[PDB]
RNA sequence: UCUGCGCAUGGCUCAUUACAUCAGACGUAAUCUGCCGCAAAAAUCUUGCGGUCUCCGCAACAUUGGAUAACUUGGCGAAACGC
RNA sequence: CCGGCGUCUUUUGACGAACAACUGCCCUAUCAGCCAGCGAUGGCCGUGUAGUGGACUGCCAUGGCGUUGACGGGAGCGGGGGAUUAGGGUUCGAUUCCGGAGAGGGAGCCUGAGAAAUAGCUACCACUUCUACGGAGGGCAGCAGGCGCGCAAAUUGCCCAAUGU
């Protein structure tokens, strides 16, 4: 087809790897990027994809929506600590213990590292959702389902 | 690699003394898992006693004169799970193993065309090469070309005299269910409902008979029958009922009036 | 040294001498293993042999 | 020897590990293979797979499609133009995924000359049936630019794919 | 003595060691796996004889080839699970 | 004519191997800042590995953690469990079972499905044994036993009958 440089920034380019989007065809033609060719995957846990992933542009290859990554056992919760870095937000949970002598609980909290998918950038102070994928960086571990 | 096994660290449903002896077999690997399965020589050593030692155990099975499946043994440890149907014709007796009521080892006598049945849990199905469809069971055997209507976590009737699948046994809607491992074993009743949970395990709410509802999970479902008046195959010595710590205890004295 | 000399295909082998002297009048540095050797080189009872 | 770790660096608190265990052979790095251009060598290395994985040295030859019309031929690699990683690897003409190629093209021209009873098939795939302006020109002087999609220095094979006009639009402009 | 299998398990000891190790729970759709179990398997122009050009014609439980230890002979070294 | 063994490759259950993470863990602030030249945190493309991954190269970004005690130091193999307590607790765990690690101190390697094996190999260092001194070896935290050590701890015995491999 032709080049969306909006996007590119890369000595490499990028493409999706899941679908051939190369294709040259009119049919990518007088449309925003809806008949643009795209790879889509539902998370079947009740976590219902967004319109972004399914009609967008954006190439990741660290995301269970454009991509092979898959969400397993775990699934957890957490506020925003700090929007720093790219493609990759702080998550920060926090939860009670209790010791048993004194018969009273106190608050220790878990400062993670999670990749956010471009789809999403929620603000500090938002609640975020985070699912149990493959290694993808040293720390990172997770990735972003869902924000509210 | 294990190849040593030590008598406390072995299953005590195996009923095993803490004195006497240091080791335990551990069983070659095969149809069953460790903690399930139950090995040879213990079964006829320990309960049969048509042998008093481990070195007369290995005089009548590397010979051969005892069977499990139809087929001859001349292996000395080899696992014996749930639903296996073991022969010594020399005796002419056929024991099909089962879960009894309250975690033990049921072995249980049966007419001989009994004996070729065989119930086996699916597993998995997948289609494999040259579009030939299989079924993986429990017992890690290969049910080549299952039905259309197969689905995991059903049973197929099996022959043992020659190989084949009659028809299937689904574990949808009430039907007659009993449970493996979770320490509600051997007891029977009726599919209540089935839950789901997605991601997780999939509880499964059971009602046996004369009421008295619980819990146990999916992976812990082992179909039996259409109804309790449909049953392939026959019950352990109580009938999948259990009873009360009270009445245990009373009916024990009881008898020991005699 | 000494030699020992076998003749291939019949098996036959024996251990024959050889004195220093005729050492010391041929070279031992031009000669190694896989060379072949002419008889005249051990002081002979070995002449017209290679 | 080489190892594959976390235990030899620092912590996200800037602490170091410290060690109480020698290092596995299940942790295990090797050396990198380094294909280029040249005669075929290959030299296997015996894996803890219990089977053999291949080392590609110096192939000068790769098995390249073409998209879309879903075919593919052999051909013979010449130069390495580009690639993302460095401009020292594309001197020396090393072969490492995703590097952009060049290749003889010969086969596909051929090919493409074939894509009585035969000449009616012809005429029925010359309809609904374009091709890019910038693959023509190439295609017709008789070298192609082509991207090499499997990984050469654990195989000891390369194979590619070549380049679409979105694609090929860009790797053209960065050269 | 060649060949196959096992010897990495058991046994013994606590020196290192605090996001380590371990315990409960959990995942490996991110992978390997001998022995064991249930099983699967339709690529393959070969062999022999006769004539004869390295070529043909027939025939069809397929009718295949070459070494190496023990051993024998000469031995070496102060000794050597050394040659 | 039939039976029992044996083997190649492919396939997937089992027995295990190798990674990762949720939650929990003694004292110390007269240890408060720690981390990035040579990877610290992340993105991008590759490389490597059986495999995921800053595991590693190159490029780009400037992050990551901390009084809810980071970092550093001291003491300590971890757990099941032991002792003591009316209760709450207090204290112990070198040691039979399970998990991890080690084989004089270190590193490297082969073979194998599995080892960075040590009654396997290679090298160095600290020791140490033979030699007609040209060379050749040894590794008990395996069982006995000997020396040393300290307040302190067994026979150079018998047997594969039992229990396992």
């Amino acid at each position: 087809h032709s080049v969306d440089l909006t996007l590119q920034h890369e000595k490499a380019y990028q493409r999706q790897t899941a679908v051939n989007e190369n294709s040259h065809n009119p049919n990518k033609k007088h449309v925003n990027m809806s008949g643009h060719i795209r790879y889509s995957k539902k998370i079947g846990l009740g976590f219902k994809t967004p319109k972004s992933a399914i009609n967008g542009k954006y190439i990741d290859r660290k995301c269970p929506f454009t991509s092979d990554v898959s969400i397993r056992g775990r699934i957890l919760r957490g506020v925003v600590h700090s929007t720093k870095m790219k493609r990759s937000i702080v998550i920060r949970r926090d939860y009670l213990h209790f010791i048993r002598k004194y018969q009273r609980y106190q608050k220790r909290h878990r400062s993670l590292t999670v990749h956010c998918s471009p789809c999403f950038d929620p603000k500090p102070g938002d609640e975020v959702i985070v699912g149990q994928c493959r290694p993808l960086s040293k720390t990172i571990r997770y990735n972003v389902l869902e924000v509210v | 690699t294990k190849k040593h096994l030590k008598r406390l660290y072995a299953p005590k449903d195996w009923m095993l003394s803490k004195l006497t002896g240091v080791f335990a077999p551990r069983p070659r690997a095969g149809p069953h898992k460790l903690r399930e399965c139950m090995t040879l020589m213990i079964i006829i050593r320990n309960r049969l006693k048509y042998a008093l030692n481990a070195a007369e155990a290995q005089m009548i099975l590397r010979q051969g004169l005892v069977c499990v499946d139809g087929k001859p043994r001349k292996d000395t440890k080899y696992p014996v799970g749930f639903m296996d149907v073991v022969e010594i014709p020399r005796t002419g007796d056929r024991f099909r193993i089962l879960y009894d009521v309250k975690g033990r080892f049921a072995l249980v006598k049966v007419g001989e065309a009994e004996g070729n049945i065989k119930l086996l849990k699916v597993e998995n199905v997948y289609t494999s090469t040259g579009r030939i469809p299989v079924a993986m069971t429990h017992d890690g055997h290969r049910i080549r070309y299952p039905d259309p209507r197969t689905h995991r976590g059903d049973t197929l009737v099996y022959n043992l005299k020659e190989k084949k699948v009659v028809d299937l046994i689904k574990s949808s809607n009430g039907k007659v269910v009993m449970v493996t491992g979770g320490a509600n074993r051997g007891r029977i009743g009726e599919i209540m409902s089935i839950e789901r949970h997605p991601g997780a395990f999939d509880i499964a709410r059971l009602k046996d008979a004369a009421g008295h509802e619980f819990a146990t999970r999916a992976s812990n479902i082992f179909v039996i029958g259409k109804d309790m008046q449909s049953v392939p195959v026959t019950l352990p010595k109580q009938q999948g009922l259990r009873i009360n710590v009270i009445q245990e205890r009373e009916e024990k004295l009881i008898a020991a009036e005699a | 040294m000494k030699l020992n000399i076998a003749y291939p295909r019949n098996g036959t082998v024996k251990q024959f001498e050889i004195t220093e002297e005729v050492l010391r009048r041929v070279s031992l540095t031009d000669y190694r293993l896989g060379n072949e050797v002419d008889g005249a080189i051990f002081g002979d009872a070995f002449r017209g042999y290679t | 020897g080489i190892v594959r770790s976390r235990l030899h660096k620092r912590k996200i608190t800037g602490g170091k590990t410290k060690i109480h265990r020698k290092r596995m052979k299940a942790e295990l790095g090797r050396l990198p293979a380094h294909t280029k251009l040249g005669a075929r060598r290959v030299s296997p290395v015996r894996a803890r797979g219990g089977n053999f994985k291949l080392r590609g040295l110096r192939l000068d030859t790769g098995n390249f499609a073409w998209s879309t019309e879903a075919i593919a031929q052999r051909a013979r690699i010449l130069d390495v133009v580009y690639n993302a990683t460095s401009n020292e690897l594309v001197r020396t003409k090393t072969l490492v995924k995703n590097c952009i190629v060049v290749v003889d093209a010969a086969p596909f021209k051929l090919w493409y000359a074939k894509h009585d009873e035969l000449k009616r098939k012809w005429m029925l795939r010359r309809e609904n049936h374009k091709i890019e302006k910038a693959v023509a020109d190439q295609l017709k002087e008789g070298r192609l630019l082509a991207r090499i999609t499997s990984r050469p220095g654990q195989t000891a094979r390369a194979d590619g794919a070549l380049l679409e006009g979105a694609e090929l639009q860009f790797y053209l402009k960065k050269l």
